[PDB]
């Protein structure tokens, strides 16, 4: 299998709904990361949010395709990356646009121990048709980069506990059952709502490196601190990657 | 086809996820960008890598062309990004690095296809947001681009190997479906599809039109095109057929242009 | 005297009263005297989707063959809900500046690609590269409107809420290219004596002066309150026109130089 | 400590903005120190050598003589002050790539301005000082009103130290600080030092100034930054003592409250 | 032979001279056959203002009808003085280059902004990929004269002043692209067998060679020294012309093809 | 004669034809690259090989000038030093593109012991007319950059022990002399093959700084770390600088 890029590295993907929460929750996330520093060497990636699915009303209102509407979420994803970085740049953090994520990581986390940068993937034009919804998001272009780089971890931080059998606000949630552990293949089968990418069980299906992706609750102070440190606080994905 | 004020409902408090914010979201109107425009690839390891002989001929049906029909000309990579996957899959690169590798052959056959053109006024157009096609496609009818997707790192991998599964006919491909072009040609160096490839097989039937899913029956999914441009096709909205032709015969990119059938049409049904 | 002002230039600091007028009485050269540069409204207009964009649309590519254009955007609501997120951390007002241009640019995206099978481009760029091609040949182009000051934007005197906005960007590219005229393109019918929206009563003003609206309270009414001082700034834009976008023919009469909405005057 | 700071029932003044690089120190060089050449150039150089273990450093730089001969040129042509403005940044520009270069073996280069704006921070965590323009890029959208650009490298620099909420901004000029008329100028025999002023002071005065006058208007909507020093750079030492505080030429108050 | 061109590529070094000769044998393929580069003089023209500079934009607007246009500009004298102070400190030609380049961009800008109004832009970027588009429809484009060489500039045998400018750089340009002609628009009629500013005795050269310039000691005089060196090796622009831009109707009938200024040629 | 802007700097010039041999040489030049950089600080510049070869058939084949070929060229000396800086990501090493090199290699040399770049020059349409090919190559724009940034040294990485009497792998193969020692204007007298860019001896001749430039096989492990100690391992090629 392919080389190890940045094997050293953890990335973790920041909802973008976590980000839509504002200062509630992202001063208690960004103590958090803070604090995380000295520990790991992070490349931290935000989701779009909300405004994505506002540019998405008035884009599909407008009649443009898929193409047309994953530049205009990736931009949102972006703005909470301009924002988390703002919040640590004492630190050291700086937002990094994604031809500096693609070429030029490596000297970046020798320079500091962390950058900020959009999780959706630059597929603009060339995002994939079938939906009208831009399939490749946040969580897909988080792990796209980290099997890339065969890095050590991704932790995906999420407004929910996990996975659950159905959405747990949604008009289905007295039904929702927390799920401790999932294999891709077995999300991949269900029909119905998911906190993740549908595209992001696609792409765990030809993943090289990333055996286990985490899913855990930004909102509650301390399990992404757990999260990396392989504890399990949240929804494991086994992505059928075999460990030797 | 429900309604707007439901789907902005959807849209707020669903995730994208959530298949009836999807059911949704498929019956959204929908605008053709650029409809009276038609993308057309250039062979890289067909065509381009053949020199004079072959790209000659093509430039000036090119420029012939671009007085009845509006061009976005898409160029192929071949041989020297073959090389480059070859070192770099030899070393255990991922596809994610060797996509990078493959786009910068497509840049240097684009440029070289451009300089012959430039005396036409027809630029070579590039950068994330392709920004300059409009105005070049409304005043000198044509655009040279690169045919690799952007990708780069976040190259999607096939289920075996480091190549890129996404190269320069996905790349014109999907540019041809998200601006809704009227067609998409693709210019090679056979008349289209044979049963076997009918450079090593000397008796190979040539085929004339087939859906992708008779190309998938008789394991021809990846001969003509990169085989995941056969699933995009069964996905796009707006292309839903390709021509491929043979671009070492006079003529056959011209008549293709003017929708004639002179090669193989792939239909997605 | 060319030469006494070369010589104040060499000897003098840039903040010398002597300098300073004797640049003021250099030559004034306008760049784009025939093109109008029109603002579409981001949250008056875009964010309400096809109803309101489709429209001015046709009312764009018909106007394209009499008039010039330089279209810009404004950011509107995700801008709101960017500010709001970043204002509530305590981010200063450098920093929210590039969060609102990034919805002007999303605006521009969207506009431009209902135009683009017209000929007309998105420009961008520090230098707007790309404009006096497109004027000449397709007689439009869309821009984003934010104003590129960045973390170097001003702030106001209070709070981190950026001043200068799409309008302000607007009329400042207007002023620049010494453009025939500034139009903005709003959903009401010009200035109200109060928000026509939340107000019973509100009276219709369709010619004002900047100094009657400040002493009328409404120097941060239709307009950015800054616009109002950079109006009275200005050299070459020394009037506005805004009109309601959502009534067909307002923009296309406005062009023609019909008074439509609301005039604005420096003096 | 006065009998309104304890009227409970008074409005209380906003918290301030986040600080981004609260650590950093911001100095400005003149255009006309670096239009001297290797005589103000090399002892500069030396100094802010030593000076570079000490502090971490934002170096911006002003754009000098050539900004008036671009000016001379763009004024004679007519064109209109968001012309002029990017074309004197240039300059600013090209002072901070001597500048840099001269440093360069101590790890410093000259970023342009998407760099100072947005990823600042990861270069000054991989080096100890970095050069930028100290003029804002305001380009197309400078102000009108007057036919120079107001917006320039004094204001910039400001506008940046403040915004960055940093430790503070050093002004480095070719004279001991502010007078009271230009001490180069016909009336240079009226000429009184000012070691201290407020810029609400300066704002209201008529006449030249060694500062940008838009500086003190953005001093007065300033969040962080109290007091900005102009010193003489061309004494070796002053620019060094001003990094400590030490009262060694012209102290602005913005007007920022302390407590 | 292609096939024996193709052997040698793939089994010798670049450096081998039957390699070289056989490359030597390619077809020649003009890019822009039917253009014209000229160059707007810095020091000689655009640093001299408008009294120089709105003539010219005059004769370009009209002769963009008839001609298509790659108009490069000078630095001057803001070049000469970041020169000064560079070499002052020190710093080699390769850092010198890029200050150079910014003093050409400044000119290109200024000149640009007053061709604004006719369509015609300033561009730019490595592969000055505005050309073909602009030239087609506009007939004309501006460009900074520079060469891109930056760090990698190559020193003089002396010195560390740059030794490729902006000449040098809009000749290559030409060269590449294949162009008809080459004028240089400067402030003197053209070669005189001394500095015609400085030296009564200075008498005019309407025609000479490469060589017979060198043979007098003109090789450093009108033209950067480099530029008549490359002249020699160019397999395209074999010859130029310089021309007082100073005078109306020079420029105009130099693009007509007439003898108006000195003809240098390369042999 | 000017200042040194990098005068700790060593300048590694890796031959396209080195890279084009995969992983059988690229492997072991990596390993050595990793334990060279404790010791040094490192720009290393990729050249081009074979490909710049193809694309320069296929290049005059359609004609186009000399101009048209050197980026076409330099692009392939970018895609090996994409190649070469993946393998030592791990380490902190990225490609930077040429207006970095130029710019800011200071600040990522405080950040990281080594980057990668193109050791093509961006000559672009300005390329000097005379030869069909561009005389400014990956050699040539190395040695410009060491010089420019008096560097402590150049050393280019071959795929042959140095400099022959004729090509060691030509037609008089049987007649080639090694050469331990020359001088640059003595090889530019003599007509014939190289492994060196013949530009390179003009520029040589107009250097500033660098007083030698040792050219070492390095199919050959060891000898580039032996070379960068100044230990004779190939052809030492005198510039014609003098000590000052
Ligand atoms: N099966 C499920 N389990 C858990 N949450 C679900 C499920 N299905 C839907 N959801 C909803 O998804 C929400 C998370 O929203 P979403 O994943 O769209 O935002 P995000 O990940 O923060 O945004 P982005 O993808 O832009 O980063 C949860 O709050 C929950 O309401
Ligand atoms: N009241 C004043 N006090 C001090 N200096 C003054 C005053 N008025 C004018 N000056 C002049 O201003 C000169 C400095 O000029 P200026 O501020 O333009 O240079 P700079 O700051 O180096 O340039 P830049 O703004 O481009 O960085 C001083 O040498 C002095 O002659
Ligand atoms: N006099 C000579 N001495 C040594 N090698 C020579 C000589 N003449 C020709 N050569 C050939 O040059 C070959 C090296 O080729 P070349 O210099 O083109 O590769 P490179 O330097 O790896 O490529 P690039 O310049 O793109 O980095 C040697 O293998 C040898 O066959
Ligand atoms: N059944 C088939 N019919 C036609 N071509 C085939 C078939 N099978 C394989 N091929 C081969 O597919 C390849 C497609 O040509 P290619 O050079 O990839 O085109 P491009 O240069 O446009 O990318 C050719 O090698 C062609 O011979
Ligand atoms: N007096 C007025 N006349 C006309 N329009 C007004 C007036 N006051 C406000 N508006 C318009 O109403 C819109 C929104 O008003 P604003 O005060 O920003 O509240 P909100 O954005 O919350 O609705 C703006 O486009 C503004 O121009
Ligand atoms: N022998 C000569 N003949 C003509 N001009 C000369 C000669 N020697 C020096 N010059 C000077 O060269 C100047 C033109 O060069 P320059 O000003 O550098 O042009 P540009 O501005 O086009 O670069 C003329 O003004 C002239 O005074
Ligand atoms: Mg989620
Ligand atoms: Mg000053
Ligand atoms: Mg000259
Ligand atoms: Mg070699
Ligand atoms: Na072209």
């Amino acid at each position: 299998r392919p080389i190890r890029l940045l094997p050293w590295l953890q990335v973790v993907k920041i909802g973008g709904r976590v980000m839509d929460r504002g200062a509630d929750a992202i001063l208690p996330l960004v103590e958090e990361l803070r604090k995380l520093l000295p520990e790991h060497r992070l490349l931290i990636l935000t989701g779009a949010g909300v405004r994505a699915r506002h540019v998405f009303s008035v884009g599909l209102d407008l009649g443009l395709p898929v193409g047309s509407l994953a530049p205009l979420a990736a931009s949102e994803a972006g703005q909470n990356g301009h924002i988390l970085a703002a919040m640590l740049a004492s630190e050291g953090v700086s937002y990094v646009e994604h031809p500096t994520v693609a070429d030029q990581l490596a000297i970046h986390l020798s320079a500091t121990r962390a950058v900020v940068g959009s999780a959706f993937p630059p597929y603009h034009h060339h995002e994939f048709p079938g939906s009208r919804i831009p399939p490749h998001r946040a969580d897909t272009g988080a792990f796209l980069l980290a099997d890339a780089f065969g890095a050590a971890g991704l932790t995906i931080v999420e407004n929910v506990d996990g996975i659950y059998t159905a959405d747990p606000n949604g008009p289905d949630r007295g039904q929702a059952r927390f799920l401790p552990e999932t294999s891709a293949t077995d999300l991949a089968k269900s029909e119905g709502p998911l906190p993740v990418d549908r595209a992001l069980l696609d792409v765990m299906a030809t993943a090289r490196h990333i055996e286990r992706v985490q899913v855990v609750n930004g909102l509650v102070p301390g399990r992404l601190t757990a999260a990396l440190r392989g504890e399990h606080v949240g929804t494991l994905i086994r992505t059928g990657v075999r460990p030797a | 086809a429900n309604s707007t004020a439901e789907l902005e409902e959807l849209l707020m408090q669903r995730s994208l996820t959530d298949p009836q914010l999807q059911a949704a979201a498929a019956a959204a109107a929908d605008f053709r960008i650029l409809p009276d425009a038609t993308v057309i690839k250039i062979g890289g390891q067909s065509v381009i890598d053949r020199g004079r002989a072959a790209v000659y001929p093509l430039v000036d049906e090119i420029v012939a062309a671009r007085k009845n029909h509006k061009l976005l000309i898409g160029t192929g990579a071949g041989t020297r990004a073959r090389h480059l996957y070859s070192i770099a899959a030899g070393l255990g690169l991922p596809a994610g690095v060797l996509a990078q590798l493959g786009s910068s052959v497509a840049d240097q056959n684009a440029a070289m296809l451009g300089q012959l053109l430039a005396k036409h006024g027809i630029p070579v157009v590039g950068g994330a947001g392709l920004s300059a096609v409009p105005l070049s496609l409304a005043e000198v009818n044509a655009v040279v681009f690169s045919g690799m997707p952007p990708y780069k790192l976040w190259m999607r991998p096939a289920a075996e190997g480091v190549i890129p599964p996404y190269r320069t006919d996905a790349g014109c491909f999907l540019l041809a479906e998200q601006f809704g072009c009227k067609q998409m040609i693709f210019v090679k160096d056979e008349d289209g599809l044979y049963t076997a490839n009918p450079k090593t097989s000397k008796d190979a039937t040539f085929i004339p039109r087939i859906s992708v899913d008779e190309m998938k029956a008789k394991g021809l999914h990846d001969s003509i095109l990169e085989f995941p441009v056969l699933d995009l096709l069964q996905s796009a909205q707006h292309v839903r057929e390709v021509q491929v032709v043979n671009g070492l015969v006079p003529g056959n990119l011209t008549r293709a242009l003017a929708g004639e059938h002179v090669g193989t049409i792939i239909t997605a049904s």
